[PDB]
RNA sequence: GUAACCGGAGAGGGAACCCACU
């Protein structure tokens, strides 16, 4: 945190449908906390053999 | 000096004394809850 | 035996797995909640992604 | 905490005078009236009726603040004319008014139920 | 993709990527994907069907379930991974026909984009009618609006919660609350604002309550607060819970103690106030000193109830929980479903408050000067379309992208009613009775209790506690 | 007592006061007092130092008190000035048509403090007594304060041509031996600018003076709103239906312009301009299209609307909002920015998954031609969400460099 | 320095007029003897402003040259601001 | 410089509302008039709720919330009542309060719904509005009951006006309007023409708003005074009257001293 | 959790309404029908029974604290 | 450089238009807390004897 | 008009992390 690289706080294309794009903390966490999407599914992984 | 207390799962009253385990005497459940108080409660309906 | 594991609520070995809300009620559960979370010295602890 | 009885916006406290009388230096035959523990319902009534007087050459209230329960009344009328007069007129011509409409409110009443 | 849509190997989780013009063909089966469903689109027709809407809408019968509807193959779970090497529709209706042609080579839709939102921002209405950093607040908000946070409340002892006496679902409002359950779980209540500058107390985001409404119960609500301790810890010094008695024990606060029971603890019920001790705990000293545990200086609240258990170590535990009440006064923090905050400014009763042609005096009134830059006109459409709804008897829909609805619609719908068709009315002022030059924008609009009240902040100091350690005042 | 909110910046934010005791459990302070302090009361906590020594009390007294402390050293003007109702309300009172009854003037006069008790001439004499706003906004000027100011909508041609000092749209603020004689009052006449009517009144009379200034002001201007009145509705934003019209034809054209421009960088027919690569020379040809485009959608708003508008009852009076907000509300919102370029190809070459490979236009790369009452089309609300998120970002960033 | 050479500016700054108010409603405070008959007024504030008003404060303030010396300046003999 | 003689006729009169005008009085007049209708019409609303049990789901302070809410049929004794802070006896009596008693236990397996038929006041006259509704419909409702639960409290009713807390209030919606078709312009509509017809306008449809006359003055007050069901619509203007009047007399009054004093 | 008393806009009795609101929905009528079959004219006091949520039905379907 | 100090109060802020620029409000409670040290003398020894 | 019967005793660790407010 409290670091002055604004890049990874922003909001990047790629949290279509996955990350809430308007739900953040104000705070010293902009960007950095973020919540997930209503049908956003996290993969819980499998053998892939 | 009685300070009944409430049992948590099956609501039976049941006399406990100073310094003894949590315990009912039926049903062996350890959570109490006291009572209501016997003062007088003055509300305002404000 | 080798400890005992914090087990997380309305897990599928989690005492609550399937009960109808009848049956969280009479256990004196929230039939609306989510589940998802540790119960540790009484303390509702959740695993931030 | 600090949120005060509902019976202070009506009650007077023991020592306090329900109305206050106080001479306007600035301009002649004017005064203020300072009343306590009464607003807007009495004030407005008050102004209105004292504005009718033609010998009332100046008449408003004002509530100084709404959390205070106050409301001062500056009346200035025609030399010859006392404000005092004038507000004790303008109150004894009220309560005429509403004697006269309770009367007739309860006629109105009195007619309407089956006539 | 075969196999992927019909579950025969591969599962649905895995997703598959084709890179083309650089040739690599890359396969992800590890845990941490992060993926949502999306629809299946061949040639230019998606593969749901009528017949799959209609055996899905009688379930709880037929059980065809979402899992039923995966293995149709009607539905794929898209990465970010393979989101990028595929061609998405918004609306099947919209996107996928005849005309000038843009793509016509799509390859899935998504179900509704008002899915890209999460949990907080699902429950603004009309979201895409306000600037950005608005819905940002209002999301965070959405965690501090106090209402039922749970349904067994009451057996769940605590500390720091808050529930509403009267929470309402909303007028208005977004298809997604039905499946975040805030129509069950709601937290505020459905207000009539008038957007004006009535007498100033609301000049810079601030706001006026009506008096008698918040007598009525207008956002009154319960702040419960528990209290923890646990007897014992050494050879010979026992924790005990009992009554302090002034001769035996040495350490006393003025604090009176009768208010105890003789087992060291208040029976449920009993008043109680800042500096009045809750639990007598007493340990012996190599006569005794006391360790009792104290209310929080100002609560002023009422024992709610008292447990008595033991802890996993064999000792006694006990935790008290207090009821205090938090009628609305000024100063509290409120707030709306668009980032509109503010604190209470004054609060007018209800004769001191403006009025409509009836009766109706609003609840709240908030200064109009908020609007304009923030740009909140998500608000102005919700108070319209709330007045719509509590005149029609139906619940507003406030779905973002619905373009089924929009302030047209909504105005000439409100005109049918006997109101002004874009929500004015013409307010008459509370103390002269005149009528107000300007006609006032007045509707039921869903607002919110924060968690932030006064009575929880203000704090003065003339020479109290010190520090230990450099002999400064304490903090806190 | 010294008062302040804590993010002190300057000697502006800690400032004595005067204790009044009030019921209720809040900090109150006048709104005046709002701009120094930084203050929105949005839940706003400010922390209040008592002097205890009666030297150190006597020395707030004589250095911070806030009616010393009206004009900043910082650049020499006001700092606190008529805000947030009573700069519009004072607008709208200032106005030409503007007419107050005998029993309205007497409850006005009520409310100031340095009134002499002697009601003024009323400006209209039959065929009935009606006074004017400028008439009692003439007594509320204490002393004999001579400034001339000019309002925000005052047209450029007028000082030029004839009518000069006639002035039909009653700009021109005049005020003559503490006289408001002709001219509507607004943020450029009693705000926080330089050589505003407040500065003159804080030069010429006291600090004392001028603090009654404000209470005078305040307070009088507040109590006529009652009778007023000043809201903001979903009727202030729409439009003529015809305005909608020119709206949607001006998006249409600039797209098509757009749309032809990417064919001639398509076609190669483009040529690059001196000092830029073809690039950032398509670059500055698309953004000057769009920015053209929601110009002329801005203009058409503005001259779409009317007179008795809400939106521009606040913009001309300047106590919130800016001539490019009731813009982003009616006609268009927009082209989202971030880092200053177009919405940036997160994707493969792309910006969203659901935008062709390559997809230069400008509904492909931030521009929301859709207005805020129109709504956002999913991708536009996503554009405008993440252009957002950047100020957001930066509100945040900017404080742990600039406190330092 | 002597009353010759006096380089400091005659007009009393805000600093002095507040300092000084200041140390001289603090010995009205202590009983002092008041310089200016008062009509009534028990706030020692306002009576040091009287006092002060009407040139009568028993005090002299020293101003400190950079280089070191110091000028002995009469509240009486020097221009007050307000 | 005298009173102006008021006329009022009665446009409809119901036990839920009544709705009247009044002429050739003054607005402030007919403000206070509406004003003293919400503030200082004082009916009989219970104030001082003892609970001596509550084993119900709704703690002690909402349940003495509600209870208080509940109106109570107070027709003429609240005319013959005292304010508990001007009568001499103690805590309380018969001749400034009325005792409410609420004893219910829920036992059987359905559901009890606690609602104002279950209080029972010692004065048969003063009760809640469950009194008469014959020429089917519920009861206020106070609380829903489990199987096991119960509550018993003792209440009392004070005298009280809408000043003090909304309980006391007696009136739920006073409508006031004057003027409906626009002549005086104390309101401007921008768009005249999208503005719905009031009730008591007289104009054609062609017409939306009466022509200005600067000469004149609000009159013809019209009113729609409806009760929430304590005290009759119709006795509610004559109490409120008789306040303002009561109120006005008192002021007259101490000003009359003051002066006398004063010279 | 349960229904007002009174209306918090008008103060018109809305407690008793809720029972027969919840009736007259389990037949043929609409909301909007109930809602001025109860004889709720103001939007204030149609959206008290109209937004309501009836929590306390929910909260009744736990064991009390006592016998 | 900044430490702790007493007779230091705070709470919310609210807009309140009918007191002057110089006036600020304080509940009762804050002033009912934070006090001020005044010195006896014979003018205000009566009115300081009653407080 | 007694050996004041206790003398009003309040100072109540700290570090760490987390959330949140302006
Ligand atoms: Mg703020
Ligand atoms: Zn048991
Ligand atoms: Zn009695
Ligand atoms: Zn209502």
């Amino acid at each position: 945190r409290d670091g002055k690289l604004a890049k990874p706080r922003q909001l990047h294309n790629t949290l279509w449908g996955m990350v809430c794009p308007a739900e953040t903390p104000e705070g010293h966490a902009v960007g950095l906390v973020k919540n997930l999407a209503l049908m956003a599914y996290i993969s819980v992984g499998s053998q892939p053999s | 000096q009685p300070m009944i207390y409430i049992c948590g799962e099956c609501h039976t009253e049941n006399e406990i004394k100073s310094r003894d385990p949590i315990r009912c005497r039926e049903c062996g459940y350890r959570i109490m809850y006291k009572k209501r108080t016997k003062r007088l409660v003055v509300f305002d309906a404000r | 035996f080798i400890g005992k594991i914090p087990i997380m609520l309305r897990s599928t070995y989690c005492l609550l797995n399937g009960l109808t809300d009848r049956d969280l009620c009479e256990l004196n559960e929230c039939p609306l909640d989510p589940g998802g979370y540790f119960i540790i010295n009484g303390s509702e602890k959740v695993l931030i992604a | 905490m600090n949120a005060p009885p509902a019976f202070e916006s009506f009650l007077l406290f023991e020592g306090e005078k329900k109305i206050t009388i106080n001479k306007d230096t600035k301009v002649p035959n004017a005064c203020l009236f300072t009343i306590n523990k009464e607003d807007h319902t009495l004030g407005n009534i008050i102004k209105s009726q004292l504005l009718k007087d033609p010998q009332v050459l100046f008449a408003g209230y004002k509530v100084p603040h709404p959390l205070e329960h106050k409301i001062i009344i500056r009346v200035q009328t025609t030399p010859d004319y006392s404000p005092q007069e004038a507000f004790t007129n303008a109150i004894t011509d009220l309560i005429s008014e509403l004697s006269l409409l309770e009367e007739r409110f309860r006629v109105a009443i009195k007619d309407k139920q089956e006539g | 993709r075969k196999l992927r849509r019909q579950m025969d190997i591969i599962v649905s989780e895995v997703s598959m990527i084709r890179d083309i013009r650089e040739r690599e063909i890359r396969i992800y089966t590890d845990a941490g994907r992060i993926c949502r469903p999306l629809l299946i689109v061949e040639k230019q027709k998606l593969l749901l069907k009528k017949r799959h809407i209609d055996q899905l809408k009688e379930r709880e019968y037929n059980n065809y379930s979402w899992q039923d509807l995966v293995a149709s193959g009607v539905v794929e779970y898209i990465d970010t991974l393979e989101e990028e090497t595929v061609m998405l529709a918004m609306t099947p209706d919209d996107l996928q026909e005849k005309e000038v042609a843009y793509c016509s080579t799509y390859t899935h839709c998504e179900i509704h984009p008002s899915m890209i939102l999460g949990v907080c921002a699902s429950i603004i209405p009309f979201p895409d009618h306000n600037q950005s950093p608005r819905n940002t607040y209002q999301s965070a908000m959405g965690k501090q609006a106090m209402g039922v946070y749970i349904t067994n409340f009451h057996v769940r002892m605590d500390t720091l919660a808050h529930v509403l006496y009267y929470p309402q679902k909303p007028l208005v409002t977004t298809r997604s609350m039905e499946y975040l359950r805030f129509r069950e779980l709601p937290a505020g209540i459905n207000s009539i604002v008038a957007i004006a500058s009535y007498t100033g107390y609301n000049q810079e985001d601030s706001v006026i309550m009506n008096r008698s409404a918040v007598d009525r119960g207008f956002f009154r609500s319960v702040f419960y607060r528990s209290y923890k301790e646990q007897e014992s810890k050494g050879f010979d010094q026992e924790e005990v819970f009992e009554k302090p008695t002034r001769e035996t024990c040495q350490g006393m606060r003025h604090a009176i103690y009768d208010k105890l029971d003789d087992d060291g603890l208040i029976a449920p019920g009993v008043r109680v106030s800042g500096d009045d001790v809750i639990i007598g705990k007493t340990v012996t000293l190599p006569t005794k000193r006391d360790c009792s545990t104290f209310l929080r200086t100002s609560e002023t609240g009422i024992v709610d109830q008292v447990m008595v258990t033991l802890n996993q170590e064999g000792y006694k535990f006990c935790k008290i929980r207090v009821r205090s009440v938090r009628i609305p006064q000024i100063g509290d923090k409120f707030a709306s479903r668009h980032g509109q905050k503010g604190t209470c400014g004054i609060q007018y009763r209800q004769e001191d408050m403006p009025f409509t042609c009836e009766g109706i005096t609003p609840d709240i009134i908030i200064n109009p000067h908020a609007i304009p830059s923030r740009m909140t006109i998500g608000h102005l459409i919700e108070c319209l379309q709330g007045k719509v709804s509590a005149n029609k008897g139906e619940i507003g829909d406030a779905t973002p992208f619905n373009d089924a609805v929009n302030v047209q619609k909504i105005s000439n719908l409100l005109s049918d009613y006997g109101y002004h068709l874009r929500g004015n009315e013409v307010l008459y002022n509370g103390f002269t009775g005149r009528k107000i030059t300007s006609q006032i924008f007045i509707g039921p609009t869903y607002y919110q209790r924060l968690k932030h009240m006064v009575d929880d902040k203000i704090h003065s100091r003339a020479r109290g506690p010190i520090q230990i350690l450099n002999r400064q005042p304490m903090e806190g | 007592v010294i008062f302040n909110r804590q993010p002190t910046l300057h000697k502006m934010s800690m400032m004595g006061h005067r204790v009044r005791i009030l019921p209720w459990s809040t900090f109150r302070l006048n709104l005046s007092v709002t701009t120094p302090y930084n203050a929105d009361f949005d839940g706003d906590e400010m922390n209040l130092h008592l002097p205890q020594s009666l030297e150190t009390r006597a020395e707030i007294q004589e250095l911070a008190m806030v009616p010393r402390m009206i004009v900043t050293p910082q650049s020499n003007r006001p700092v606190m000035g008529i805000v947030q109702d009573t700069l519009t309300a004072v607008r709208k009172f200032t106005k030409r048509d503007v007419f107050l009854e005998r029993g309205e003037v007497m409850n006005l006069l009520m409310f100031l403090s340095t009134w002499d008790g002697k009601v003024p001439q009323p400006a209209i004499l039959k065929p009935r007594p009606l006074w004017t706003g400028k008439q009692i906004f003439s007594l509320i000027i204490p002393g004999h304060i001579n400034c001339i100011r000019t309002h925000s909508t005052h047209p450029d041609d007028e000082d030029s041509g004839p009518y000069k000092h006639i002035s039909p749209g009653d700009t021109k603020v005049v005020v003559e031996n503490g006289e408001l004689i002709m001219g509507i009052l607004c943020k450029k006449s009693l705000g926080t600018s330089a050589g505003s009517l407040v500065h003159i009144s804080y030069l010429e009379m006291g600090h004392d003076i001028t603090r009654l200034f404000y209470s005078n002001i305040q307070t009088v201007i507040n109590n006529w709103l009652l009778i007023e009145g000043h809201t903001i509705g979903i009727g202030d934003s729409i439009a003529d239906s015809k305005t909608y019209q020119d709206i949607q034809n001006t998006i249409k054209k600039a797209k098509q312009d757009v749309i032809e421009v990417i064919e001639k960088a398509h076609n190669n027919e483009l040529e690059p301009t001196p000092g830029n690569t073809l690039r950032q020379t398509f670059e500055n040809q698309v953004n000057r299209i769009l920015n053209d485009a929601r110009d002329k959608t801005g203009s058409s708003a503005q001259k779409s609307l009317s007179e008795y508008n809400n939106f521009k009852s606040m913009v001309v009076s300047g106590a919130k909002g800016s001539k490019i907000n009731i813009s982003q509300v009616i006609a268009v919102v927009g082209q989202q920015n971030v880092e200053g370029k177009r919405i940036p190809f997160g994707f493969k070459h792309r910006t969203l998954p659901h935008f062709i490979k390559d997809d230069y236009g400008p509904e492909s790369r931030g521009f929301v031609e859709n207005s805020y009452l129109a709504g956002l089309t999913p991708t536009e609300f996503f554009f405008h969400a993440m252009g957002g998120r950047e100020g957001l970002i930066d509100t945040a960033v900017k404080t742990a460099e600039t406190g330092y | 320095q002597a009353n010759q050479k006096r380089i400091t500016t005659p007009y009393m700054t805000k600093y002095e007029r507040a300092r000084v108010l200041g140390t001289r409603a603090l010995q009205i405070a202590m009983c002092a003897p008041v310089m200016v008959e008062l009509e009534g007024e028990t706030d020692p504030l306002l009576i040091a402003m009287k006092e002060l008003k009407a040139r009568k404060i028993p005090i002299i303030i020293r101003r400190y040259l950079p280089d070191g010396s110091y000028e002995d300046w009469g509240v009486d003999e020097l221009i007050i601001s307000d | 410089p005298y009173a102006n003689q008021p006329t009022v006729r009665i446009t409809e009169l119901t036990d839920e509302n009544v709705k009247f005008i009044i002429e050739n009085t003054d607005l402030a007049v007919a403000n206070s008039i509406r004003r003293v209708f919400i503030a200082e019409v004082p009916i009989i609303a219970i104030d001082w709720v003892q609970i001596d049990a509550n084993s119900s789901v709704l703690h002690d302070e909402f349940i003495a919330h509600r209870l208080g809410l509940i109106p109570l049929t107070s027709d003429d004794i609240v005319d013959k009542l005292q304010y508990s802070r001007d009568c001499t006896c103690e805590e309380f009596c018969p001749e400034c309060s009325v005792e409410f008693t609420l004893d219910v236990r829920c036992n059987e397996d359905q559901t009890r719904h606690v609602t104002s038929r279950d209080l029972i006041s010692n004065s048969p006259r003063v009760i809640p509005v469950t009194s008469r509704n014959r020429d089917e419909q519920d009861d206020i409702l106070i609380v829903k009951l489990r199987k096991g639960q119960e509550l018993r409290l003792r209440a009392y009713a004070k005298k009280g006006f809408g000043k003090e807390h909304a309980k006391w209030n007696p009136t739920a919606g006073v409508a006031f309007e004057y003027d409906p078709d626009n002549a005086l312009r104390h309101t401007v509509y921008p768009k005249p023409e999208e503005w719905p017809k009031s009730e008591y306008s007289e104009l054609d449809e062609d017409e939306s708003q009466a022509p200005y006359d600067p000469n004149g003055k609000p009159e013809r007050f019209y009113y729609n005074v409806e009760s929430c069901g304590s005290l009759r619509p119709e006795t509610i203007v004559l109490s409120a009257l008789s306040g303002l009047k009561k109120k006005l007399s008192d002021l007259q009054t101490q000003l009359s001293h003051e002066i006398q004093s004063d010279v | 959790m349960i229904i007002p008393v009174r209306c918090f806009t008008c103060g018109k009795i809305v407690g008793n309404k809720w029972e027969a609101y919840l009736g007259l929905l389990q037949a043929e009528y609409t909301e909007g029908d109930a809602l001025d079959a109860l004889g709720l004219k103001r939007y204030c006091c149609r959206r008290m029974l109209l937004a309501h949520v009836d929590l306390i039905e929910k909260l009744l379907n736990y064991a009390p604290l006592e016998k | 450089m900044g430490k702790r100090v007493d007779f230091s109060a705070r709470t919310v802020i609210t807009p309140d238009p009918n007191l002057s620029i110089d006036q600020v409000g304080v509940p009762r409670s804050i002033a009912a807390n934070m006090t001020f040290a005044e010195i006896v003398t014979p003018f205000n020894i009566d009115r300081l004897q009653e407080l």
